[PDB]
C-alpha cells in the first residue's frame, strides 16, 4: 500500500491520521496510568520485576521506568520526563499529564479537519502568554527556613505519608542549610545518603557528620 | 512391560478438607461478584458474546448468568439455582445468587472457627422457617381488582430493567396480556402465559408502536394472490391435516391391464381432493388454517368458494388461533361441526410490514390468547424488551395467584434481619453466633443498592438500621436513586411475597446444599 | 521489478516475450526432430520407447514416435501435430515433415 | 520503541487477511498502473502486424492467437481494475464481436493520461467531466467521418471486400481467401428478410491438408458415420426424429405379464411384426433417411438395412435442430410415418472422408438454405482454431454491417481525425476541463501509435505524417503498413475500412470503463479463498 | 478478573475499558462511512473472497462488506439491517450519529460525569428534537414534481447524476402506476430485471412484464401482436400415480395401446386449452399466450405448437400475481371451468434473444397495476448498483407517498433541531444539560460532513449556516457547490420524515444502551 | 463478534508476558488472600502445641 511497504514488504508505517491517533492514543494511556499519582492523595503502586524485586513507588519517572511499555511515544515521553527529573529533579507527573492534556485537546480540534499547524501556533502563542503570566505571579521572597521547610512539606507529603514527610522535612532542610555557603551553588554531592535496615522508617535523621 | 498397579483409575483425582469448603465458598463468593452491580434500578447493563455469534445486551441476572461456561461445581450449583428462581416466579434471579453469597460467606467465619458444618445447617433452617414467618407477617393484602395498583406493581417490578423509560406501555401491555391470557376450564384455573402469551419480535419501527393485539399474529400469506386479503368478520376453520392426497399407511400396489384405468385413477384422484374441499365447504367457512400442506386443486376447490386458506402453520401458533377465536383443530373434515368452526374473530387483515407480509386475526372478542407486536430498534434490543416483559408478565402472574405484596428497596431485608436479631436473645446455645450472622447477612440486599447508587455505604446501612429498631419502622428502605432513606410506603416500590419467600428459601438450602459438601471426587468417566 | 502490492496476473504466472523466446522456440523445435533424424531411410534406425506403465514400443514411424514422446513445449508440440496431420491426410512423411520444418526454423 | 502498532478504529477491526487501500497515491494510481500494465501486456497483438501470442491456462490448453479477447479469456487476471477493464473489452466483443484491442488500448492510455492530469493538480471528478463530455463530442463528430456505405450484401465480391479487412488483422498473409469463403458462406445466409443469424454459419475443422484447401458447403456436415448399411442417397427424404428408433415404451413401468404359453410364444414374434409394420409404414411414404436423437434399436436397424434405409444418429439435439433448419423437417415426438409437409428434402446425403475422419454430409447444390457449413483444413489444431476466430470476426462485422450499412476510414485515421477535432474543440473550452478534454484527444493517438510499432516503423514520424496530412484537408490518409519507412497514404482507396457501429461502442465502452475505474476511491478486498469455483459457473 | 478466575480462557473489558472499546469501534465505523454521505461522495469497492467485484455507496451494503469481526460493529449493524429493512435510507446518517453521539457522551465521560446522566439529557434532547420535527415537517399534496424531486435526492447520492435523472423518472413512473387510492403500496408488484447488453443509461420503465424465459419449442412464433393471457398452474407434462401403480400388459400391441392412453388425462386438459384458444379467436389476427408455473412436457409443446398457441413453463410465483394485475385475467389452478372471462389482454406478446439467456416482454396493458423496471448496463457490478439504487429510490417514494409530509433536507432540519434543543437546554434540571449539549453536537454532524465531503471546510460552513438561520429563521442547509447556506425546500432537496424519525428514535435508543454498557464478555466457551 | 480486543491505551501498551492489576478486587482483595493464605500455611506450628 505505503510507498516504504512496496520499497520494503516487511515494513510497519503509520501515515496521515493513523499517526495522530497512535501517538494519541499512547499519551492518553500515560496520562491515564499517572493520573492516579498526583497531589498527596494519589494512590501508592507496586512494580515487582522480573526477578521478583518488589518496589513501591509514587513518582512519575520511577514508574515510567519500571512499566512495561514498548512504544515509542511512550519512549519520547519518558524521554522527556527523564530530562525533568535530571535537571529540575520534580514535576515528572505534572509533565506527562500536561502533555497528554495537551495532546488530547489538539485531537478534539483536529478531528474538525483543522491542520496541526495552526494548533501549535496557538500553543507558541499561548506558552508565551503564560510566561510571562507567571514571571508576574511569582512570589519573591528572602528563604528563611519556614519557607524551606514548607516546600520540603509540600514535596515529601506528596512523596510519603504524614509523619515521615515530617521528620524528612527537618532532616532536608536542616542538611542543606548546613552545607549551603552563601552566595555559591549548592553541591549536592556533599550529603552522603546512607542506608541501614535495622529500625523504623521515622528514625531517619541527620548526622552532622560522615557515615 | 508390567505397567503400574493401582486402586483407583488414572486421572481420578481427590481433595478433602477445609481446602475444599474454602473452594466451594470462594466459588460462589466469585459467582455473586460476577453480577453483582446488576442490581437496583440503576444498575448497569452487560454484553455478553455467544459462541454462536450472537450478542446478549442484558441486564438479567439468569440471562448474564446462564450465557457463561463455568468448571468449579459450585459455580454449576449457582447457575442452577439462578435458573431455578428464574423459572419458579420470573425474577429475583440476580438476588438469590448475592444472597447465597453472603450465607457462604458468613458461614465461612465460623467452619474456620471449630464449627461443625450440621450446626451451621441447623442453625441457616431455623433462620430460614423464621424470616418465612417475618416474611408472612409483615405482608400486606392487595385487591387485584384494581387496575391501578396492579400497573404500579408491574412498575416496580420494572423500574430496574431498560424498559423503565416506557415503563407504562410495557405495564400496560403486560397487565393486559396476563388478564387476557387467564382462563378457568372444567373448575381449573390457569394462567398459561407461556404457550398463549406469544411475544414477537419485528424489528424496526418505534417503541412506543409496541403494543397488544387481541388475536394472533402470524408470518404467513395467502396460498394464492386472488384469495382475499381483507375480511371483515370471518367465520374460521382450523385443520392439522394435510389437504392433499397422500399414500396409505399399509403398502398397496395397483395392477393396469385395462387401457382407461390410468386416467380413472387420476380422476378419482382430483374427485376425492374435490369431496374434501366440499366437506370443508360445508360449514360455510370464510379462512381455512392448516398446519399442513394444501394442494394447488384444493386450493382452487376452495377459492371457489370464496374461502382464504393459510397453507402451513406451526402447532403453537394454531394452538393460540383456536384460542383467540373460539376454534377447534380437528383432523378429518368429514366430521366437522358447527361447534369447531370458529366465530368471534373481528377482523382477519394480511398486511405487509417491512418486506414480509403478516397475517393478523386480531379484534377477537374475549380472546384466551395473544400476541405481543414488539417493535425497536434491532434484534438485541428487541430481545431485552422481551425479557423485560417476560418478568413483567411473571410478576403480574404472581400477584394474581398470591395477592400478597412485601416493601421493597431492602425495607424487607432489614426488617426480617431486625426481627431474627430480636429472636435470637432469647436463644442460649451455641446455634446463636451463626443465626445472628444470617439475620445480617441478609442485609446485603439493602447494601448493594446503596453501592449501585453511588452514595456512602456505611452510614446509610447504619442510619437504615437505627430506624428498624424503631416500632413503626417496617417499611423504610433506600431510595435506588437519590441515596437517602424513605418509606416505601410512599415511593410505592412494593414485590410480590412470592417472589420473595421463594428467593430467600433458594438462597438458605443453597447454603446449606454447599456447606454439606466435602471431599470433592473428579476425573471418572460416564 | 516492483512488489506492485496488488499484483496483474495470477501469483506463479511465467512468462516469456521478445527474440530470445522465438530463439528457444526454435531449439525446442530441433530437439524435436533430433530425435527421429535417424529413422529416415533405407538406412534408418528403429527407436525404443518406454511408457510409465513398462510396455515398450519399438518403431520406425515419425509420427508414432512422437506420440510417445510426452512433449509438453508448445512451440515444441506443432512439430508432433503437424506430423499426425502427415500421417492422417497422406499416411507416409511423418519424418519429412519435422525434418523439413525443423531445418526451416534453423 | 520497536514496532508501529495499529492505528485504533478500523484499522485494528479489519480482519486477518482482509487489505483497505484508500486515497489517491494508495488505490487510484494503483489501479491506473495495473490497468496500464493490462494495456501493454496486450498491445503488441495489435494491427495486421500483431504478433500471435501463445497461452497456456490453468489445464495445460494451448492457444495460440492474436485475438485481444481470447488472450483476456485464457489471462488468469487478479486485479480487480483489469478485471473491470476486461469485463468491458468481453462487453464489446459480445456486441459488435471486434474492436476489444481497441477497448483494452483506449481504456489504458486514457487511464495513464488521468493519471498524469491527477498528478498536475487536477481532481478526479473534473477529469472524469471532461473525459465524459469529450466523449460525447465524439460520438456526434463521428458520424460525419463515414466514408462510403456498404450499398449491398448480395454481392459475392463486394461482401468480400467489404470483410477483408476485418480479417486482415488476423490471418494477415491470407485474407483474400478467407474473405471470400466467409462471403460465400454469409450470402448463402441471410435471406430476403433482413433479418440475419450469426449461429447459420457453422465451421467444421478436418486436420489434414492445410487452410488453403477449405471450402464453403450449403449444408451441414457431421464428423462421425452411418449406423446402416445404406450410406449415399441421391434424391434424399429425410424424416428427423427425436424419439429413439425403438418401439416407445410406458413410461410408469413395462411389466410382460405371461399367463399361458401361447403368449409366451407368440410375444417376440408379435414384437417384431408390430416392428417391421413400423418402419414399413415409414418407408412407404418416399423416405429414403432417417434421423433419431435416441438409440437404435436391433431389429429397427435390421429392418430399415431391409428396406434400404440410411441411418444417422445425433446424440445432440443442437445438432438435430440444426438440421431440420437446414433440411426443413420438423422432428416428430413419436415414431410414425412423417406427412408430406413436415418431410424434409435434401439433394444429396452420402458418407464420407476426408483426410483420416468419416463424416456425413447433407449436401444441398442450390445457393440457398437455412444454414450452410464451411469446412476447415489445416496442419495444426491451433492453427485451425485461429482460422476458425477469424471466420467468428468475418462473420460478426458482416452481422454489424446488415445493422448498420456505414463504415469509416480506417488504418488509424478515423483516431486522428477524431484527435484532431476533438483537440480544436477542447482548445475552445474556457474551465479546468481543457486539460481532460485536450487528454482524452491525446488518447486517440496510442492506435496509430501502435500501428506504427507493430509494424516496425518510428511511431512520432507516421503521427506527425498523419496531423501533416489531416490538417492540409485529407480525412481518409492512414498509416501504410507495407512501407519500411514512415508513410502514410489514402485508406478509402485503398480499401482498409471499419465499421460505425464498432467504433461507436468500442469508444463508449471504453470511456465508460476508464470513467469507472477512475470513479473507485476506496478498496477494500476479503481475504482470498481458494475454492473451487462458484457452483455457478458450473 | 472473577470470569477469567472461574473460566480462564475467557476476554472480559471492565468499566472504562469496556466504554473505550465501545467508543473505540463507533469511531472507526464513522471514519470508514463519513464519506459515503452526500451526492459528492466517493464509490467504495468491494472485493469478495471469491474475487466478485463490488461498487457501492449505501451504508449498509458497506458495513455488511467491510471484514469487521467487532462486537459493536455488530450491534450497529443491526440497527442499520434494520433501518434498510424497514425504511431503505439513512443507514449512512445513521453510523455517523451513533458514533459521534457516543463521541461526544465520551467528551463529558472523561471528565468524571457518570453515564446515566449523559443517557437522561438524551431521551430529554430526543423528545424534544421529535416535538420540533412534528413542528418543522412540509405538509404537502404528493403530486408528481414533489415525488421527482423526492426520487432525484435519493438517487443523486446514490448513482451517477445522470443515471440518476433517469432512474427518477422510471421509479416515480413505476410508483404511479401501480399505486391504488388510498390503499398500501405493494412494492411486490414491481419486477426488478437485470439485462447486461444495452449501457447503463438505457434503464427504463415497461407497463407490463418481462420474463427471464421463453417459449421453449421453436416452431412457436416470436412476436405475437393481440394476445389472450391464460395465466395457469397446472401441470401438463407427465405425473406419476401417488400409488405406485406401474402397467401390466401380454404383447406388443397392448403395450402401444397402454402408452396411448397413458396420455390421455394430460391430453384431455390441452385439448380444453385448445378448444378454449378456438372459441375466443376464429382468426390468425389474435394470439394466444399461455404461461404455466408448473412444467409442460414436449408432447403438450407440439400439440400447442401446432395450434399456434405460445407457451411459457416453470414461471415464478409471484409472476402469477403479477400477471393477473397487469394484463387482468384470473390464474387458474385447475381448467375444470375456464371460460374466456379469465383470460387476460397484452396489447403486444414477443421474445428478445440475449446470448444464452432467452426473455419475452408483456407489454401494451390497458391499465397495468404491475409494471417492471429493466435494468440495462454493460457491467454486474453496474447492473448490481443500479437495482441497490432503485430499491432505494422506491422505498423514498413510497414512504413520500404514505404520508404526506416531507422534511427539508441538506442538513438544515438537523442544524434547526441543534438550535431548539440549545434553547430549550436551560429548561433541562439537573446535570442532564450536558448529555443535550451532546445530543445536539451529534445531531449537527449531518451539516459537519456534508460540508466535509463537498471539499469546504467544517468550521466555517457551519457557523455560516447556522448564523443564517438564527438571523432568518428559515430551513437552510448545506449549498454543495458554492458552501453558502441555502433554502432546501426551495430548490428541492427532500427527505423523507419516517426515515428522520426512526434515525432519531433508533440512534438514541442504541447510544443509551451501549452507553451503560460496563462489561464485554466471552464466557461461552 | 466472537473476540473481545484489548482496551486502548494502558492495556495494549502492556508488554507480552506482563500483569496488571489495578483498584480494589483485583489488587487489595488478592493481595489480603495471599496474606491469609501465608498465614494459614505458618499457623499451625504456633506456641507449645
Ligand atoms: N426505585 C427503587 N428504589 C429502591 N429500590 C428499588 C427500586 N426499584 C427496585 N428496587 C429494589 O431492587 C430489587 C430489584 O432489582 P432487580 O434488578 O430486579 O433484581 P432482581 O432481578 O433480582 O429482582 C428489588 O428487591 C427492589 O426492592
Ligand atoms: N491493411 C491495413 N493497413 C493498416 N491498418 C489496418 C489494415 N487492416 C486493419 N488495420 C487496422 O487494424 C485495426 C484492427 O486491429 P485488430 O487487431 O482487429 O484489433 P481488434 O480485433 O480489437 O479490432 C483497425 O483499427 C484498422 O484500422
Ligand atoms: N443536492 C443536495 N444538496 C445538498 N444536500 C443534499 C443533496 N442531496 C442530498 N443531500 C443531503 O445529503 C444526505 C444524503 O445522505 P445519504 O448518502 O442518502 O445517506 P443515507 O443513504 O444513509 O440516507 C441527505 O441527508 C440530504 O439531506
Ligand atoms: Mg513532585
Ligand atoms: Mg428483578
Ligand atoms: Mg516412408
Ligand atoms: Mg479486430
Ligand atoms: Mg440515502
Amino acid at each position: 500500500m505505503a510507498a516504504v511497504k512496496t520499497l520494503n514488504p516487511k515494513a510497519e508505517v503509520a501515515r496521515a491520521q493513523a499517526a495522530l491517533a497512535v501517538n494519541i492514543s499512547a499519551a492518553r494511556g500515560l496520562q491515564d496510568v499517572l493520573r492516579t499519582n498526583l497531589g498527596p492523595k494519589g494512590t501508592m503502586k507496586m512494580l515487582v520485576s522480573g526477578a521478583g524485586d518488589i518496589k513501591l513507588t509514587k513518582d512519575g519517572n520511577v514508574l515510567l521506568h519500571e512499566m512495561q511499555i514498548q512504544h515509542p511515544t511512550a519512549s519520547l515521553i519518558a524521554k522527556v520526563a527523564t530530562a525533568q527529573d535530571d535537571i529540575t529533579g520534580d514535576g515528572t507527573t505534572s509533565n506527562v499529564l500536561i502533555i497528554g492534556e495537551l495532546l488530547k485537546q489538539a485531537d478534539l480540534y483536529i478531528s474538525e479537519g483543522l491542520h496541526p499547524r495552526i494548533i501549535t501556533e496557538g500553543f507558541e502563542a499561548a506558552k508565551e502568554k503564560a510566561l510571562q503570566f507567571l514571571e508576574e505571579v511569582k512570589v519573591s521572597r528572602e528563604m528563611d527556613r519556614e519557607t524551606l521547610i514548607d516546600v520540603a512539606r509540600t514535596s515529601l507529603r506528596t512523596k510519603v505519608h504524614a509523619e515521615l514527610a515530617d521528620v524528612l522535612t527537618e532532616a532536608v532542610v536542616d542538611s542543606i542549610l548546613a552545607i549551603k555557603k552563601q552566595d555559591e551553588p549548592i553541591d549536592l554531592f556533599m550529603i552522603e545518603i546512607m542506608e541501614m535496615k535495622h529500625k523504623s522508617e521515622t528514625d531517619t535523621s541527620l548526622i552532622r557528620g560522615l557515615v | 512391560g508390567h505397567r503400574p498397579v493401582l486402586v483407583l483409575s488414572q486421572n481420578t483425582k481427590r481433595e478433602s478438607g477445609r481446602k475444599v469448603q474454602s473452594g466451594n465458598i470462594n466459588a460462589a463468593k466469585t459467582i455473586a461478584d460476577i453480577i453483582r452491580t446488576c442490581l437496583g434500578p440503576k444498575s448497569m447493563m452487560k454484553m455478553l458474546l455467544d459462541p454462536m455469534g450472537g450478542i446478549v445486551m442484558t441486564n438479567d441476572g439468569n440471562a448474564i448468568l446462564r450465557e457463561i461456561q463455568v468448571q468449579h461445581p459450585a459455580a454449576k450449583s449457582m447457575i442452577e439455582i439462578s435458573r431455578t428462581q428464574d423459572e419458579e416466579v420470573g425474577d429475583g434471579t440476580t438476588s438469590v445468587i448475592i444472597l447465597a453469597g453472603e450465607m457462604l460467606s458468613v458461614a465461612e467465619h465460623f467452619l474456620e472457627q471449630q464449627m461443625h458444618p450440621t450446626v451451621v445447617i441447623s442453625a441457616y433452617r431455623k433462620a430460614l422457617d423464621d424470616m418465612i414467618s417475618t416474611l408472612k407477617k409483615i405482608s400486606i393484602p392487595v385487591d387485584i381488582s384494581d387496575s391501578d395498583m396492579m400497573l404500579n406493581i408491574i412498575n416496580s417490578s420494572i423500574t430496574t430493567k431498560a424498559i423503565s423509560r416506557w415503563s407504562s406501555l410495557a405495564c400496560n401491555i403486560a397487565l393486559d396480556a396476563v388478564k387476557m391470557v387467564q382462563f378457568e376450564e372444567n373448575g381449573r384455573k390457569e394462567i398459561d402465559i407461556k404457550k398463549y402469551a406469544r411475544v414477537e419480535k419485528i424489528p424496526g419501527g418505534i417503541i412506543e408502536d409496541s403494543c397488544v393485539l387481541r388475536g394472533v399474529m402470524i408470518n404467513k400469506d395467502v396460498t394464492h394472490p386472488r384469495m382475499r386479503r381483507y375480511i371483515k368478520n370471518p367465520r374460521i376453520v382450523l385443520l392439522d391435516s394435510s389437504l392433499e392426497y397422500k399414500k396409505g399407511e399399509s403398502q398397496t400396489d395397483i395392477e393396469i391391464t385395462r387401457e382407461e384405468d390410468f386416467t380413472r385413477i387420476l380422476q378419482m384422484e382430483e374427485e376425492y381432493i374435490q369431496q374434501l374441499c366440499e366437506d370443508i365447504i360445508q360449514l360455510k367457512p370464510d379462512v381455512v388454517i392448516t398446519e399442513k400442506g394444501i394442494s394447488d386443486l384444493a386450493q382452487h376447490y376452495l377459492m371457489r368458494a370464496n374461502i382464504t386458506a393459510i397453507r402451513r402453520v406451526r402447532k403453537t401458533d394454531n394452538n393460540r388461533i383456536a384460542r383467540a377465536c373460539g376454534a377447534r383443530i380437528v383432523s378429518r373434515p368429514e366430521e366437522l361441526r358447527e361447534d369447531d368452526v370458529g366465530t368471534g374473530a373481528g377482523l382477519l387483515e394480511i398486511k405487509k410490514i417491512g418486506d414480509e407480509y403478516f397475517t393478523f386475526i386480531t379484534d377477537c372478542k374475549d380472546p384466551k390468547a395473544c400476541t405481543i407486536l414488539l417493535r425497536g430498534a434491532s434484534k438485541e434490543i428487541l430481545s431485552e424488551v422481551e425479557r423485560n416483559l417476560q418478568d413483567a408478565m411473571q410478576v403480574c402472574r404472581n400477584v394474581l395467584l398470591d395477592p400478597q405484596l412485601v416493601p421493597g428497596g431492602g425495607a424487607s431485608e432489614m426488617a426480617v434481619a431486625h426481627a431474627l436479631t430480636e429472636k435470637s436473645k432469647a436463644m442460649t446455645g451455641v446455634e446463636q453466633w451463626p443465626y445472628r450472622a444470617v439475620a445480617q447477612a441478609l442485609e446485603v440486599i439493602p447494601r448493594t443498592l446503596i453501592q449501585n447508587c453511588g452514595a456512602s455505604t456505611i452510614r446509610l446501612l447504619t442510619s437504615l438500621r437505627a430506624k428498624h429498631t424503631q416500632e413503626n419502622c417496617e417499611t423504610w428502605g433506600v431510595n435506588g436513586e437519590t441515596g437517602t432513606l424513605v418509606d416505601m410506603k410512599e415511593l410505592g416500590i412494593w414485590e410480590p411475597l412470592a417472589v420473595k419467600l421463594q428467593t430467600y428459601k433458594t438462597a438458605v438450602e443453597t447454603a446449606v446444599l454447599l456447606l454439606r459438601i466435602d471431599d470433592i471426587v473428579s476425573g471418572h468417566k460416564k | 521489478m516492483m512488489p506492485t502490492p496488488v499484483i496483474l496476473l495470477k501469483e506463479g504466472t511465467d512468462s516469456s516475450q521478445g527474440i530470445p523466446q522465438l530463439v528457444s522456440n526454435i531449439s525446442a523445435c530441433q530437439v524435436i526432430a533430433e530425435a527421429v533424424r535417424t529413422t529416415l531411410g533405407p538406412r534408418g534406425m528403429d527407436k525404443l520407447i518406454v511408457d510409465g506403465r513398462g510396455k515398450a514400443t519399438i518403431s520406425n514411424d515419425g509420427a508414432t514416435i512422437l506420440k510417445l514422446l510426452d512433449v509438453v513445449h508448445p512451440a515444441a508440440k506443432t512439430l508432433v501435430d503437424i506430423a499426425k496431420s502427415q500421417d492422417a491426410e497422406v499416411g507416409d512423411g511423418t519424418t519429412s515433415v519435422t525434418l523439413l520444418a525443423a531445418e526451416f526454423l534453423k | 520503541a520497536l514496532h508501529v502498532p495499529k492505528a485504533p478504529g478500523f484499522a485494528q477491526m479489519l480482519k486477518e487477511g482482509a487489505k483497505h487501500f484508500s486515497g489517491l497515491e494508495e488505490a487510484v494510481y494503483r489501479n491506473i498502473q495495473a490497468c496500464k500494465e493490462l494495456a501493454q501486456t496486450t498491445r503488441t497483438a495489435y494491427g495486421p502486424n500483431g504478433m500471435n501470442k501463445m497461452v497456456i491456462n490453468h489445464l495445460e490448453k494451448l492457444f495460440v492467437t492474436n485475438d485481444a479477447a481470447t488472450i483476456l479469456r485464457e489471462l488468469e487476471v487478479q486485479h480487480p481494475a483489469a478485471k473491470m477493464i476486461v469485463m468491458a473489452s468481453h462487453m464489446q466483443e459480445q456486441e459488435v464481436g471486434d474492436g476489444t484491442n481497441f477497448v483494452l488500448v483506449f481504456a489504458g492510455a486514457l487511464l495513464e493520461l488521468a493519471e498524469e492530469l491527477l498528478r498536475i493538480g487536477l481532481s478526479v471528478s473534473e477529469v472524469i467531466e471532461g473525459y465524459e463530455i469529450a466523449c460525447r463530442k465524439a460520438h456526434e463528430i463521428l458520424p460525419n467521418l463515414v466514408c462510403c456505405s456498404a450499398k449491398n450484401l448480395r454481392d459475392i465480391d463486394e461482401v468480400s471486400s467489404l470483410l477483408r479487412t476485418s480479417i486482415m488483422s488476423k490471418q494477415y498473409g491470407n485474407e483474400v481467401f478467407l474473405a471470400k469463403l466467409i462471403a460465400q458462406a454469409c450470402v448463402s445466409i441471410f435471406p430476403d428478410s433482413g433479418h440475419f443469424n450469426v449461429d447459420n454459419i457453422r465451421v467444421c475443422k478436418i486436420l489434414g491438408s492445410g487452410i488453403s484447401s477449405s471450402s464453403v458447403l450449403h449444408g451441414m456436415v457431421f464428423k462421425k458415420e452411418t449406423e446402416g448399411d445404406v450410406t449415399s442417397v441421391k434424391d434424399a427424404k429425410i424424416a428427423v426424429y427425436s424419439c429413439p428408433f425403438d418401439g416407445m415404451i410406458t413410461e410408469t413401468k413395462g411389466t410382460v405379464l405371461i399367463k399361458t404359453a401361447e403368449e409366451l410364444m407368440n410375444f417376440s414374434k408379435g414384437e417384431e411384426n408390430l416392428m417391421d409394420a413400423q418402419v414399413k409404414a415409414i418407408a412407404d411414404t418416399g423416405a429414403n433417411v432417417v434421423v433419431t436423437g435416441g438409440k437404435v434399436a436391433d431389429m429397427a436397424l435390421h429392418y430399415a438395412n431391409k428396406y434400404n434405409i440410411m441411418l444417422v444418429r445425433l446424440n445432440s439435439k443442437w445438432d438435430l435442430r440444426r438440421l431440420c433448419k437446414t433440411v426443413g423437417a420438423t422432428a416428430l415426438p413419436r415414431l410414425t410415418p412423417p406427412v408430406l409437409e413436415e418431410m424434409g428434402h435434401c439433394d444429396s446425403v452420402y458418407l464420407s472422408e476426408v483426410g483420416d475422419t468419416q463424416v456425413v454430409v447433407f449436401k444441398h447444390e442450390k445457393e440457398d438454405g437455412a444454414i450452410s457449413t464451411i469446412v476447415l483444413r489445416g496442419s495444426t489444431d491451433n492453427l485451425m482454431d485461429d482460422i476458425e476466430r477469424a471466420v467468428d470476426d468475418g462473420v460478426n462485422t458482416f452481422k454489424v454491417l446488415t445493422r448498420d450499412k456505414r463504415l469509416v476510414p480506417g488504418g488509424g485515421a478515423t483516431e486522428i481525425e477524431l484527435a484532431k477535432q476533438i483537440t480544436s474543440y477542447g482548445e475552445t473550452c474556457p474551465g479546468l476541463e481543457q486539460y481532460a478534454i485536450k487528454k482524452f484527444a491525446e488518447a486517440f493517438e496510442a492506435i496509430p501509435r501502435a500501428l506504427a510499432e507493430n509494424s516496425g516503423v518510428k511511431a512520432n514520424e507516421v503521427i506527425s505524417k498523419l496531423y501533416a496530412v489531416h490538417q492540409e484537408g485529407n480525412k481518409n490518409v492512414g498509416l501504410d503498413i507495407e512501407a519500411e519507412v514512415p508513410a502514410v497514404k489514402d485508406m478509402l482507396e485503398a480499401g482498409i475500412l471499419d465499421t460505425y457501429l464498432g467504433k461507436y461502442w468500442a469508444i463508449k465502452l471504453a470511456t465508460n470503463a476508464a470513467v469507472t475505474v477512475l470513479r473507485v476511491d476506496q478498496i477494500i478486498m476479503a481475504k482470498p479463498a481458494g475454492g473451487p469455483k462458484p457452483p455457478s459457473g458450473k | 478478573a472473577a470470569v477469567k478466575t472461574l473460566n480462564p480462557k475467557a476476554e472480559v473489558a471492565r468499566a472504562q475499558a469496556a466504554l473505550a472499546v465501545n467508543i473505540s469501534a463507533a469511531r472507526g465505523l464513522q471514519d470508514v462511512l463519513r464519506t459515503n454521505l452526500g451526492p459528492k461522495g466517493t464509490m467504495k469497492m468491494l472485493v469478495s473472497g471469491a474475487g466478485d467485484i463490488k461498487l457501492t455507496k449505501d451504508g449498509n451494503v458497506l458495513l455488511h462488506e467491510m471484514q469487521i469481526q467487532h462486537p459493536t460493529a455488530s450491534l450497529i449493524a443491526k440497527v442499520a439491517t434494520a433501518q434498510d429493512d424497514i425504511t431503505g435510507d439513512g443507514t449512512t446518517s445513521n453510523v455517523l450519529i451513533i458514533g459521534e453521539l457516543l463521541k461526544q457522551a465520551d467528551l463529558y465521560i472523561s471528565e468524571g460525569l457518570h453515564p446515566r446522566i449523559i443517557t437522561e439529557g438524551f431521551e430529554a434532547a430526543k423528545e424534544k428534537a421529535l416535538q420540533f420535527l412534528e413542528e418543522v415537517k412540509v405538509s404537502r399534496e404528493m403530486d408528481r414534481e414533489t415525488l421527482i424531486d423526492v426520487a432525484r435526492t435519493s438517487l443523486r447520492t446514490k448513482v451517477h447524476a445522470e443515471l440518476a435523472d433517469v432512474l427518477t423518472e422510471a421509479v416515480v413512473d413505476s410508483i404511479l402506476a401501480i399505486k391504488k387510492q388510498d390503499e398500501p403500496i405493494d412494492l411486490f408488484m414491481i419486477e426488478i430485471m437485470e439485462m447486461k447488453h444495452k449501457s447503463e443509461t438505457d434503464t427504463s420503465l415497461i407497463r407490463g412484464l418481462v420474463l427471464d424465459h421463453g417459449a421453449r419449442h421453436p416452431d412457436m412464433k416470436k412476436r405475437v401482436e393481440d394476445a389472450y393471457i391464460l395465466t395457469c398452474n397446472v401441470s401438463l407434462e407427465y405425473e406419476k400415480t401417488e400409488v405406485n401403480s406401474g402397467f401390466f400388459y401380454k404383447s406388443a400391441e397392448e403395450r402401444e395401446k397402454l402408452v396411448k392412453a397413458e396420455r390421455k388425462f394430460i391430453e384431455d386438459r390441452v385439448k380444453k386449452i385448445i378448444e378454449l384458444k378456438r372459441k375466443v379467436c376464429g382468426d390468425s389476427d389474435k394470439g394466444f399466450v399461455v404461461i404455466n408455473q408448473k412444467g409442460i412436457d414436449p408432447f403438450s409443446l407440439d400439440a400447442l405448437s401446432k395450434e399456434g398457441i405460445v407457451a411459457l413453463r416453470r414461471a415464478k410465483r409471484r409472476n402469477m400475481e403479477r400477471l393477473t394485475l397487469a394484463c387482468g385475467g384470473v390464474a387458474l389452478n385447475s381448467f375444470d371451468d375456464l371460460s374466456p372471462d379469465c383470460l387476460g389482454h397484452a396489447g403486444l406478446v414477443y421474445e428478445y434473444t440475449l446470448g444464452e439467456e432467452k426473455f419475452t416482454f408483456i407489454e401494451k396493458c390497458n391499465n397495468p397495476r404491475s409494471v417492471t423496471l429493466l435494468i440495462k448496463g454493460p457491467n454486474k457490478h453496474t447492473l448490481t448498483q443500479i437495482k441497490d439504487a432503485v430499491r432505494d429510490g422506491l422505498r423514498a417514494v413510497k414512504n413520500a407517498i404514505d404520508d404526506g409530509c416531507v422534511v427539508p433536507g441538506a442538513g438544515a432540519v438537523e442544524v434547526a433541531m441543534a438550535e431548539a434543543l440549545i434553547k430549550h437546554k436551560p429548561s433541562v434540571k439537573g446535570r442532564a444539560q450536558l448529555g443535550v449539549q451532546a445530543f445536539a453536537d451529534a445531531l449537527l454532524i449531518i451539516p459537519k460532513v456534508l460540508a466535509q465531503n463537498s471539499g469546504f471546510d467544517l468550521q466555517e460552513t457551519l457557523v455560516k449556516i447556522q448564523a443564517e438561520h438564527s438571523e432568518s429563521g428559515q430551513l437552510v442547509g448545506v449549498d454543495l457547490n458554492t458552501g453558502e447556506p441555502m433554502v432546501a425546500a426551495e430548490v428541492g432537496v427532500w427527505d423523507n420524515y419516517c426515515v428522520k424519525k426512526q434515525l432519531l428514535h433508533s440512534c438514541t435508543v442504541i447510544a443509551t444502551n451501549i452507553l451503560l454498557v460496563d462489561e464485554i464478555m466471552r464466557a461461552g466457551m
